[PDB]
RNA sequence: GCGGGGCUCAAGCGUACCGCCGAAGUCGUGUCAUUGCGUGAUGGGUAGGGGAGCGUCGUG
RNA sequence: GGAGCGGAGUGAAAUAGUACCUGAAACCGUGUGCCUACAAGCCGUGGGAGCGUUCGUGACUGC
């Protein structure tokens, strides 16, 4: 499959946010 | 206390002391005195409403500027077509005054 | 009391920096170098190295010799000149392999 | 006073028209240049 | 003599630009999609510029019909009595009573009331 | 198969009576423009016709 | 370790440091004022309370 629309830069972030690192 | 008076089409409760925006009263120059047909007087519980008595109570006020407002942008646009006028205005105002509400 | 050091051209994507420096923002100075000191990715290693430039700069250039009073002000992963390399793919065509780089910069201030 | 120095040369009213520049903007000889919508004379020249 | 449109183009791109700071999203970055929303902008500008008269008549005839049902008058005669004493009065003003000075407007509606026929459903 | 809620304690159909709401229509107020003789008319608009201009570069 | 950087110095100017005159936009970040986790959004526009380093934001509501 392929993307149907360029991503708006809400729900961009909305998911980046999610790729955090933890403190130790 | 304070009165109800019609300016160019357009009604205004103005009470003494009070600076009311009208349309432009193109005969008048700054500093004249110019006389409002009052609608409503109310002063504390009495309240003139007789359109006889009120026929001879006119307010009067002073013209204070000569001013225009704030710049409206205007757009007409159809899709499709091309269609597309572009337009602006300033509506011209003057400030008055109100100097007397005669009992 | 603001003293800051950076690295520039460090070779490190600027999101996976980011990962790291976003761990080490309004700690004090020591405890930051303790978690990157033990953080598994690799990216904490030249944030460490900036982290003690900062450090050495408070302490030799405006004489602030006691690295117990500093926290990190700012800390920040600026983008950097991207490289770009090819790569062979199915059917004799090529898809594109950006090389990123990365700006990083910390500040510590007395507390 | 104050003699013709050549900056003071103007033409004739209505002497010189200012061109007419088809193809720039909708609010002008449009996108179509004055020609309409595909037909032999919407690209071409029909001989007389 | 060659001419590089530049300094010209960029006149209008920063106009449309500063009119769409202020537009969520894609709208207010970029040149071309900023474009087709503040010709919008402004085509709702012109009909709700013109359409917030009845707008707001039709928020002084709900204030109008409100205070003159307080004093047992619905908005449907306490309209005609006041033609039939010709103290026209606009609503701009006569819904500007009802909430601040309850007086005048209870005396407006005696007035009203007063200037109606005696039995409003005979033939006139 | 009322736009929905609800409606026969009609908020349904019929016939009279009274009133009101309702548009960029008309009137009121201010202002600009085309056209004919202060005044009359006029100013939605695609294809298209005519007119008046803004901006960029260069030359005298 | 180096790269690179912070002081110092040259320079009129070092966000003129041999990646170097001017340094726009897309794009990527830090801080900060406002709003945002019962809400159906061609993302605007009219009305409008509140908050705040006319201005910035925009609860709620009409189109």
């Amino acid at each position: 499959a392929v993307p149907k629309r360029k991503m708006s830069r809400s729900n961009t972030r909305h998911r980046r946010s999610q790729w955090k690192a933890a403190v130790p | 206390m304070y009165a109800i008076v019609r300016s160019g089409g357009r009604q205004h409760k103005v009470a003494v002391g009070d600076i009311v925006e009208v349309d432009k009263i193109s005969t008048a120059k700054v500093g004249d005195t110019v006389e409002l047909s009052t609608l409503l007087v109310v002063d504390g519980d009495a309240v003139t409403s007789d359109p006889w008595v009120l026929a001879g109570i006119k307010v009067q006020a002073e013209v204070v500027d000569h001013h225009k407002g704030a710049k409206i942008d205007i757009l007409r646009y159809k899709n499709k077509t091309g269609y597309r006028r572009r337009q602006g205005h300033r509506q011209q105002y003057t400030a008055i005054k109100v100097t007397a509400i005669p009992t | 009391m603001e003293a800051r050091a950076q690295a520039r051209y460090i070779r490190v994507t600027p999101m996976k920096a980011r990962r790291v420096v976003d761990l080490i923002r309004g700690m004090d100075a020591t405890e930051a170098q303790a978690v990157l000191r033990f953080a598994p990715q690799a990216a904490s290693v030249p944030v460490k190295k900036v982290l003690d430039s900062a450090i050495a700069n408070a302490a030799h250039n405006y004489d602030h010799t006691d690295a117990s009073s500093l926290f990190i002000s700012e800390a920040f992963v600026d983008e950097g000149p991207t490289l770009k390399r090819f790569r062979p793919r199915a059917q004799g065509r090529a898809y594109r392999i950006r090389k990123r780089t990365s700006h990083i910069t910390v500040v510590v201030s007395s507390k | 006073n104050n003699p013709l120095k050549i900056h003071n040369l103007r033409p004739a009213p209505g002497a010189k028209t200012a061109k007419t520049r088809v193809g720039r903007g909708e609010a002008s000889k449009g996108k179509t240049a004055g020609r309409g919508t595909k037909g032999t004379k919407a690209r071409y020249q029909v001989p007389e | 003599a060659r001419v590089k449109r530049a300094v010209n183009a960029h006149k209008k791109r920063r106009a449309i630009l500063e009119q769409a700071s202020g537009y969520r999203g894609q709208r207010s970055r970029l040149y071309r999609k900023a474009k087709e929303q503040v010709t919008h902008s402004l085509v709702y500008n012109y009909n709700d510029r013109k359409k917030r008269k009845g707008d707001f008549r039709q928020l002084w005839i709900q204030r109008i019909n409100a205070a003159a049902r307080a004093n047992g008058i619905t908005y449907n005669r306490f309209i005609q009595g006041l033609k039939a004493a010709n103290v026209e009065v606009d609503r701009k003003i006569l819904a500007e009573l009802a909430v601040n000075d309850a007086n005048a407007f209870a005396a407006l509606v005696e007035v009203a009331q007063k200037a109606l026929p005696s039995d409003v459903n005979a033939p006139k």
